């Protein structure tokens, strides 16, 4: 039996990771050469010959799981990255919506943090929601009452921090039994 | 790793009476190597031998600490655990 | 579960500190052009761990709890103090006492015989393999790792000259009698060779002869395996992957 | 929670302006959380 | 030719001048756009959204077509407003603009350096969000909204609740924001941002005091802590001009000095009865554009130290400390006024908040901080990459075929 | 290092292809006639 | 050059 | 009296708080400029005596006298001595600032015979010049025998005796005491330890190493191929030696004498009161001057690290011109070798008094253990 | 099996080099020209240009400075063979009238 | 700036490939084919003795290991007539020659580390008077698993000769980093 591999994080994350970093040697250790050369008080001992690359795999590897999830991680996605780089070198409404998405997300990502970290366990990780049927059917059939709670929070941390960052416009609105 | 702690308690103390001359029976797990009259060298040796027969390295920082043979099986079963990694 | 969260963990750990030395290796190159903001601080360059697994490791420790080298002791408290990493090394003060002998013998032999082979290729060496014993007092850098290759090249090639060509002031009447050989300092040599070897000399492993397209024949990158087809000169071959 | 908004206003969102046809966190806007949680 | 008293002299013509230079390099900022200390939310909201131009962005763009926008801080902190404060709604508009901007100017200026202040000083006590009704913490800290507000003449009344936030930062030891509410009307705004021990830097204060929704005290003031009690050349030339751009009109004069200002006022302090619409926009103009200034200038100060070679620098030291202490001293000798709010939550629980909160003094205590400044590095890398060998060669390939074609 | 500081101090100032044959077997065979007769 | 070289 | 041991114009007291860069502006900015004559000459004139003396050499190798030998290696060494203080010039950016390149690699290229580096050695006269006449930091510098080591070499290892005690009493009491620019050679390489120094240096002071390196493992074999030993204590040793005793002798009579201090710092140490007050200007006739390229005037320097070299006596007429009574003079002569050789030996850290090596040695040897 | 197994995946790029590059691109060529100089006369047409066309036809690529065949050519053609005749020829024409000898 | 206590310490790339599961460490030869403590171990737990030879040969190799040079260049003829050149009945005779060869040499180790357990005690006498006469059992499984290097075995022998001290042991030696020159190996 061969299990889904559709697994955000392990089988994308290590998957991906293991393919680029299989194809390569991608060791750069000889081009620290030049942190030994920058207190010379001379002229010369900067172009292209950076040959580092300064992105995480990560961020590559979020932009392939929204899509064609929510083509792998090769060189050929940095090369389109970089060439799309070079080829690239009535309001307050949209202030309440973007305010209520961006606290949405800070939410979730406070909640996914305290949750995941703030509780071997050296290294941050930060965890991803969509449970599948797999997950509920663990979590239901084992676990306890205080960790489907967890994933509970996890769930909803979202919209708790978009609840508690809202005006209350009923005392901006109404005007002066009950008063 | 779920080692057979019983098996592997078992073929320790066949391993130290075959070495020492004792029956199956003496090798008890309370059974300090002292008791048995099992020098320090001859410890030593015991050692080499239960190594010899798991296939294992056993874990130098704490064989001076291997008192029964109770400690003896418990170090080497946990050392046939951490081995499958 | 665990040794899949540790995996991920340490995936997490090395892609991180690839980023930041990649990150400060490309700071570097532009720092050193003048185009880096008014913000930047070279120092920062001296931050070798990566800052988020600096602070993984701060709240995991937090959660938690004869005269070489370095000092020196002598039966009495820290005897096994050469063990010590003390950031050099370990054959630092060899190859710098190497290259003292080896200048020393040079210049006697020459003094006393005449020869100029003697000279030449003595304080020659011994220069030599006192730059290399000096870029060897940090052996956890570029540097370390040049100063250690340089010393073993020296080494090798007094060790070649030794057993293949000879000693010109060593030349004899009888062919019997000249004999390359391999004397004190060609053991020596090779002794200092073995010691780098036997020590360290890992380190500059990216360079080595460019890879062939057997190497990439089953790689997983096409842009891979057809940069190697057109550096080898194929280029037009039809990849039907 | 406040000054984690603020952080990740400045790094860049997506604006619900419909121009079309966040469960992992990118790595920029996990070094700001992670800065923000370090308390004491 | 020269004589040991001329030598003296020279070095005192050295010195000084050196002060000079660093008092107008740090005034030229503010020299020549004053309104550019106020007007810099508009300035960012006419600058608009920002196309984040990070790779990662860009694909996304490419892919699906959602656009990535990033906006300026300050209309960052525009958008969040007050924020998430537990009694946002039952403050008044005037005191969440002035908490707003405050607090934006804050987390603005002093990015990657501002930390908040430690929990076991002022939070794990309970005093974020105190309520008259609920001293003891009974309902963990839901008193606002689970107990109705006091019936008049009835025990509670009036009801007094105070919300705080302090934070700290790399050149202040205590940035303090207090928000005060009564049921007859009052409510209270007190802003102090306090320099640290080793800093030859002003306190910054501010006390907005209103009614019933009119606004009856107002003051913002740079404090010293010098022996003479008087400011820096920068710290006067930053004031004068500020007032000179903002108050514009008005009475010239304006400070009643109510004899206990006097051991802790600036020469050029503020403090107003605002009457009228105007002159309350002209002061809340002024209090916003001097914080930012403040907060400007602290960018590029320079701790003091002391010790070995010169005691010159410890008697600056030890003159920071005493100013510092008399400020402390001179707050807390206020209680024929503000502390009046108080006293509803008892007088050893207005003791034990007094000293141990806002104004708080102690040689030995300083708040650590935690200065990031490589945020600056990770979001600069990620706006202008490095991609590798092999996409140089891949973007060659384009380059040539480009230029083959076109 | 004991200068670390002061060298902190004065520092911030108070074509595509190889050179490779080709081989020449992928069109005749006539080549593999000089080895023998040079031999 | 070759296919079956590559 | 201070003209009892040739310090001719002595200075009185100097008042504390003062910076030696405060004295630039006395300096008007006309010494500040770039005369090109002028450099060529100062880098030509010693070079032409160079070449004088080897060619001197090369007509006669043995058939000369050992006196004619010595003066000949004498000239070599005080032009290859004024070579030397270009390369100083060259390593403090002041002689060429339009060509940096051209002013490093003539720097290297002329301090490579003497095998000395031109990093380490603008590293250690920096650190000097931050730390002049400063008790226990300085080290680069005629750092004296206080009384209180030589009583921890004199107690600590026992009776009189000691390896330190010995060598000590080898060169601080002897002629040998005008060639320990030798022995700050040695300690000039750092161990050859790259963990002094900054990590983002690290290419730059294996160069700067690596040059004397490449000089002594290429020009001296062809020197010993060329001559033998005969053939090189000659034509280079003695020059070598030569360089060294003027390089002693200027770094010894710059800043010991029994008027000038060495106070720790926090104890009355100030910048000013050690270099325009503690500061002796040897002065030398005018060829010698010439052809140790005004390496003698080292206070304009000082006080104003941009003053070019050939501008150095006119802004020292013009710093004794306007300080007056603060400056120390001090004639070459044999009273002045003489006085530091046997005389001003041991510094006590009570009064300032420079001492014989016995007299000090009776205090701490009849006292403390007796 | 499983030592063959590891050994072909930690090799890799040797087995190609002498199963592909090793003769055919690297040896053979350098035979084969060393042969034909060491066979052919001390001819210009011999010696390049006959060799030039027949490497040119025989690989499909003109030997180029770029080229190690054109300095194969270079060395063990022009060099060692046509060049002492080009040196007399032109030490007895050129040469003085350029004026110089 | 963000210094966490302990030095940090750079983790390079491994440069050899880690010891097999099946292997004991003390010079003596492997099993056959099975390890012999998977016995000792729970069914369907044992999937890690396929996943060593993955990942020890297939899946995580050493990018050093990877490397192309001049002496793997020739190093490749070595083993292709090893492998491929050599028939499998030689090399299986071979086998159980070195086999029984390295049975031999682990049994005079064996004996070789007794001995200098009994000289571990003589030279803590020398040294301790006559007090301290016993030996350190985790040093004899040190010195019988090569984890000593020669300058930890002479320092803490002169340490026992002069000042006793048996359970105080020098530093474990690390593992050798596989050389690498250029291009040359
Ligand atoms: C385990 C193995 C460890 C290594 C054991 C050998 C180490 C001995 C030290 C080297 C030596 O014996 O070597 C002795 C050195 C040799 O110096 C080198 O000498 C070489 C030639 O030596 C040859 O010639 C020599 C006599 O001329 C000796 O015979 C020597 O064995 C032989 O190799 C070079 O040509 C140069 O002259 C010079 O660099 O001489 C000297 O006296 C150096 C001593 C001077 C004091 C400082
Ligand atoms: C009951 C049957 C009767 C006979 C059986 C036993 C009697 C005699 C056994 C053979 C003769 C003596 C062997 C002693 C030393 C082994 C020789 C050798 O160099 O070592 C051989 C090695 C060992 O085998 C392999 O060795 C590998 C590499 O390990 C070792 O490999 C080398 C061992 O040489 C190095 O020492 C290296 O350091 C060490 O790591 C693995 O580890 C495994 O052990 C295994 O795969 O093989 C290799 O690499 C080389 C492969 C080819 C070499 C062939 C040599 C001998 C062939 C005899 C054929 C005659 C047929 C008639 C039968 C009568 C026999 C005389
Ligand atoms: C001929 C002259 C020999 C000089 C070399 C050794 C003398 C001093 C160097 C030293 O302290 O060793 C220090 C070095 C060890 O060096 C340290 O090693 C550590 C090990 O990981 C780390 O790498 C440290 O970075 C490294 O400094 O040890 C030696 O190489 C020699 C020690 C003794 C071995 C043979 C005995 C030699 C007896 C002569 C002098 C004692
Ligand atoms: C006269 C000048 C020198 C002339 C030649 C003298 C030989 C010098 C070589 C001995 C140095 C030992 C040393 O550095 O100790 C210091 C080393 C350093 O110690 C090891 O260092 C490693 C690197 O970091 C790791 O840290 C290990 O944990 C640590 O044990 O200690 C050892 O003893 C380890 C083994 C030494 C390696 C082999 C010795 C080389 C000589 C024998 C080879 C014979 C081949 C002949 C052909
Ligand atoms: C003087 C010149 C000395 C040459 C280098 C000596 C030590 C290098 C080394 O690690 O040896 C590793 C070599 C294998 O080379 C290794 O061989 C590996 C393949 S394999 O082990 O044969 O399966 C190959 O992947 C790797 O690149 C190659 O280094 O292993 C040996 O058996 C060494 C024998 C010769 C010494
Ligand atoms: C003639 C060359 C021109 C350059 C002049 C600049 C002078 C620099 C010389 C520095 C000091 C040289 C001699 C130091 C004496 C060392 C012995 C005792 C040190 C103790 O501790």
């Amino acid at each position: 039996c061969l299990p889904n591999i559709h697994t955000s994080n392990i089988l994308n994350f290590t998957k991906n990771y293991e393919i680029f970093k299989s194809a390569k040697d991608t060791s750069n250790f000889g081009k620290k050469i030049i942190l030994n050369e920058m207190q010379n008080l001379t002229t010369t001992s900067k172009t292209k010959r950076e040959g580092v690359l300064t992105m995480n795999l990560k961020d590559y590897n979020i932009l392939l799981n929204q899509v064609y999830f929510a083509k792998s991680l090769n060189f050929a996605l940095i090369s389109h990255s970089k060439k799309l780089k070079e080829l690239n070198v009535k309001s307050f409404k949209k202030k309440y919506k973007d305010k209520a998405i961006i606290y949405y997300e800070v939410g979730k990502f406070v909640l996914n943090y305290f949750l995941n970290n703030q509780l071997t366990n050296d290294i941050t990780i930060f965890g991803n929601d969509f449970l599948n049927l797999k997950t509920i059917n663990y979590l239901s059939l084992y676990n306890s009452k205080n960790k489907i709670l967890l994933q509970l929070m996890l769930i909803f941390g979202g919209k708790i921090s978009q609840l508690l960052s809202s005006k209350n416009l009923v005392k901006s609105l109404k005007q002066a039994t009950h008063l | 790793a779920a080692v057979d702690k019983a098996k592997v308690l078992e073929d320790v103390r066949s391993i130290i009476s075959t070495q020492l001359g004792t029956e199956l029976e003496k090798v008890a797990p309370e059974a300090k190597f002292v008791d048995l009259g099992a020098d320090s060298l001859d410890t030593v040796e015991i050692m080499m031998a239960l190594e010899e027969k798991f296939e294992i390295a056993l874990e130098e920082e704490g064989a001076e600490k291997i008192a029964t043979v109770q400690d003896a099986a418990d170090m080497i079963a946990a050392q046939i655990a951490a081995k499958g990694n | 579960g665990d040794r899949m969260s540790r995996r991920l963990e340490d995936i997490n750990k090395a892609e991180r500190q690839r980023v930041w030395d990649a990150m400060r290796v490309a700071a570097a190159h532009r720092y050193a052009a003048g185009q880096m903001p008014a913000w930047f601080d070279p120092e920062w360059l001296q931050q070798e761990e990566a800052p988020l697994n600096a602070m993984d490791r701060m709240r995991g420790e937090q959660r938690r709890i004869g005269g070489g080298g370095g000092g020196g002791w002598w039966r009495e408290d820290d005897p096994y103090w050469p063990l010590r990493d003390w950031g050099d090394h370990p054959m630092r003060w060899w190859t710098l006492a190497f290259a003292a002998i080896m200048a020393a013998g040079g210049l006697a032999t020459s003094v006393a015989t005449g020869y100029v082979e003697p000279v030449q290729a003595g304080l020659g060496a011994g220069s030599l393999l006192a730059l290399a014993g000096a870029a060897m007092s940090d052996a956890r850098c570029v540097p370390g790792a040049l100063g250690v290759k340089l010393a073993w090249a020296v080494c090798a090639l007094i060790v070649l000259k030794e057993v293949s060509v000879g000693w010109q002031h060593k030349r004899k009447r009888r062919l019997a009698a000249s004999a390359p050989r391999l004397e004190l300092t060609g053991l020596a040599a090779a002794a200092l060779c073995a010691g780098y070897m036997l020590t360290d000399m890992s380190g500059l492993g990216e360079v080595a002869l460019p890879p062939n397209p057997g190497a990439v024949f089953k790689s997983p990158d096409v842009a891979y395996r057809a940069s190697v087809w057109q550096k080898w000169g194929y280029g037009q071959v039809q990849m039907r992957v | 929670l406040d000054f984690v908004t603020n952080k990740f206003i400045t790094l860049g969102y997506i604006a619900p302006e419909n121009a079309n046809l966040q469960s992992e966190l990118l790595s920029t806007k996990e070094i700001i959380l992670t800065n923000s949680f370090k308390r004491f | 030719p020269l004589s040991p008293e001329d030598i003296m002299r020279l070095v005192q013509q050295h010195e000084d001048v050196a002060a000079a230079a660093e008092s107008e390099q740090l005034v030229a900022q503010f020299r020549d756009d004053p309104q550019g200390l106020y007007e810099y939310v508009n300035r960012a909201y006419a600058e608009g959204p920002r196309r984040v131009t990070t790779p990662i962005s860009l694909l996304q763009e490419e892919i699906t077509g959602a656009v990535t926008e990033s906006y300026p801080a300050a209309v960052a902190n525009d958008i969040i407003g007050m924020g998430s404060w537990r009694l946002k709604d039952d403050v008044d508009p005037v005191i969440e603009f002035l908490v707003a901007r405050l607090e934006g100017c804050w987390r603005e200026i002093l990015d990657t350096d501002l930390c908040l202040y430690p929990r076991e000083k002022w939070k794990e006590q309970g005093w974020d969000l105190v309520d008259s009704m609920d001293p003891h913490q009974e309902l963990e800290g839901f008193s606002y909204a689970d107990i109705p507000d006091p019936a008049k003449g009835e025990a509670g009344y009036p009801r007094l609740q105070l919300e705080n936030r302090v934070y700290c930062s790399k050149v202040f030891r205590k940035l303090h924001v207090e928000v005060g509410l009564r049921q007859d009307g009052l409510q209270v705004l007190h802003v102090v941002v306090y320099p640290r021990y080793s800093y030859d830097m002003p306190i910054f204060g501010m006390d907005i005091v209103m009614v019933d929704g009119r606004v009856t005290l107002a003051v913002v003031d740079c404090c010293p802590v010098r022996a003479d009690l008087k400011l820096q050349p920068h710290y006067m030339e930053t004031m004068a001009l500020l007032q000179r751009t903002f108050l514009e009109g008005t009475d010239p004069a304006l400070r009643r000095i109510p004899e206990w200002g006097s051991k802790i006022f600036s020469p050029l302090a503020l403090c107003i009865t605002p009457s009228g619409p105007e002159e309350l926009a002209a002061f809340a103009k002024y209090a916003v554009a001097l914080h930012r200034a403040y907060l400007t200038m602290s960018l590029n100060a320079v701790p003091v130290v002391a010790g070995p070679g010169d005691r010159r620098e410890a008697a600056r030291l030890q003159e920071i400390q005493d100013g510092q202490k008399r400020f402390c001293d001179n707050q807390l000798v206020n209680k024929k006024t503000r502390r009046v709010l108080e006293v509803a939550m008892g007088v050893e629980w207005t003791e034990a908040y007094m000293s141990q909160l806002m104004f708080d003094f102690d040689p030995k205590y300083e708040p650590p901080y935690f200065d990031a400044s490589f945020e600056k590095l990770y979001t600069y890398f990620d706006e202008n990459p490095s991609f590798g060998e092999m996409a140089d060669e891949a973007m060659e390939l384009e380059r040539g075929a480009e230029a083959e074609r076109a | 290092g004991t200068y670390y500081f002061l060298q902190k101090l004065l520092s911030k100032y108070l074509n595509s292809l190889y050179f490779v044959f080709t081989q020449l077997n992928q069109k005749t065979f006539l080549s593999y006639w000089l080895l023998p007769v040079a031999g | 050059l070759n296919r079956w070289s590559v | 009296y201070a003209d009892e041991w040739g310090f001719s114009r002595v200075g009185a007291d100097f008042p504390p708080g003062s910076h030696p860069s405060l004295f630039s502006q006395l300096l008007p900015q006309a010494l500040f400029a770039f005369d090109a004559r002028a450099a060529v000459a100062a880098v030509a004139v010693p070079l032409a005596a160079m070449a004088a003396g080897y060619g001197w050499l090369w007509y006669m190798h043995s058939i000369a006298p050992v006196w004619q030998q010595a003066l000949c290696a004498a000239l070599i060494g005080t032009g290859y001595a004024g070579l030397f203080k270009v390369a100083h010039e060259c390593a403090m950016m002041r002689f060429i600032p339009q060509m940096p390149g051209l002013q490093a690699a003539l720097g290297t290229l002329l301090m490579a015979p003497a095998l000395y580096s031109l990093p380490s050695w603008r590293l250690h006269h920096l650190h000097h010049l931050l730390h002049t006449n400063m008790l226990w930091q300085d080290v680069w510098g005629w750092h004296p025998l206080t009384k209180v080591e030589l009583a921890d070499e004199m107690v600590r290892s026992g009776g009189s005796g000691g390896a330190a005690m010995a060598a000590a009493r080898l060169v601080l009491t002897t002629p040998i005491k005008l060639f320990a620019s030798v022995g700050h050679w040695l300690r000039s390489w750092d161990g050859l330890d790259l963990r002094h120094f900054h990590p983002a240096s690290y290419v730059e002071v294996l160069s700067g190493w690596a040059a004397p390196l490449a000089f002594a493992g290429l020009v001296l074999p062809a020197v010993v191929s060329a001559g033998g030993l005969s053939g090189f204590v000659s034509c280079y040793l003695a020059p070598w030696l030569v360089f060294h005793f003027w390089l002693s002798v200027l770094s010894l009579t710059a800043h010991t004498a029994p008027h000038i201090p060495w106070r720790a710092e926090g104890d009355g140490w100030d910048a000013g009161r050690a270099a325009v007050a503690g500061t002796v200007t040897l002065r030398l006739p005018r060829p010698l001057e010439v052809l140790l390229n005004n390496a003698n005037y080292m206070l304009p320097q000082a006080v104003a690290p941009g003053l070019p070299m050939w501008s150095a006596p006119a802004a020292y007429a013009v710093l004794a011109a306007r300080l007056g009574p603060y400056l120390t003079e001090a004639s070459m002569s044999l009273k002045l070798l003489t006085n530091h050789v046997t005389r001003w030996q041991i510094y006590d850290e009570e009064a300032h008094t420079y001492r014989p090596m016995e007299e000090v040695v009776d205090e701490i040897e009849a006292d403390l253990q007796q | 099996g499983e030592r063959i197994w590891a050994w072909r995946n930690r090799s890799e790029n040797e087995r190609w080099f002498w199963e592909v590059f090793a003769w055919d691109r690297l040896i053979f060529p350098i035979l084969v020209i060393v042969a034909w100089e060491y066979l052919v006369p001390n001819h210009l047409v011999w010696a390049v240009l006959a060799p030039l066309a027949l490497l040119t036809w025989m690989s499909g690529r003109l030997p180029t400075p770029a080229t190690p065949e054109f300095w194969m050519l270079a060395y063990f053609g022009f060099y060692r063979k046509v060049w002492p005749d080009a040196a007399a020829w032109l030490q007895g024409y050129v040469v003085p009238l350029m004026g110089f000898a | 700036f963000i210094s966490p206590m302990t030095p940090y310490v750079p983790e390079e790339e491994p440069t050899r490939t880690p010891p097999s599961i099946k292997d004991t460490g003390t010079l003596r030869p492997a099993s056959e084919w099975y390890p012999q403590w998977m016995q000792y171990r729970r069914r369907e737990d044992n999937y890690v003795f396929w996943q060593d030879k993955f990942m020890r040969c297939s899946t995580d190799i050493p990018w050093a290991e990877k490397r192309w040079t001049l002496f793997s260049t020739v190093w490749y003829l070595v083993q292709q007539l090893r492998f491929v050149g050599t028939p499998p009945a030689l090399r299986y005779v071979a086998f159980l020659g070195w086999r029984a060869l390295m049975f031999q040499v682990y049994a005079a180790h064996k004996a070789l580390v007794l001995w200098q357990c009994k000289l571990d005690a003589g030279l803590a006498r020398i040294g301790s008077g006559g007090a301290t006469a016993t030996f350190s059992k985790t040093m004899a499984l040190r010195r019988l698993h090569w984890r000593n290097s020669p300058l930890a075995e002479a320092l803490y022998a002169l340490n026992l000769y002069k000042t006793g001290r048996v359970h105080l042991l020098p530093p474990v030696a690390k593992p050798i980093p596989r050389p690498t020159f250029f291009w040359l190996f």
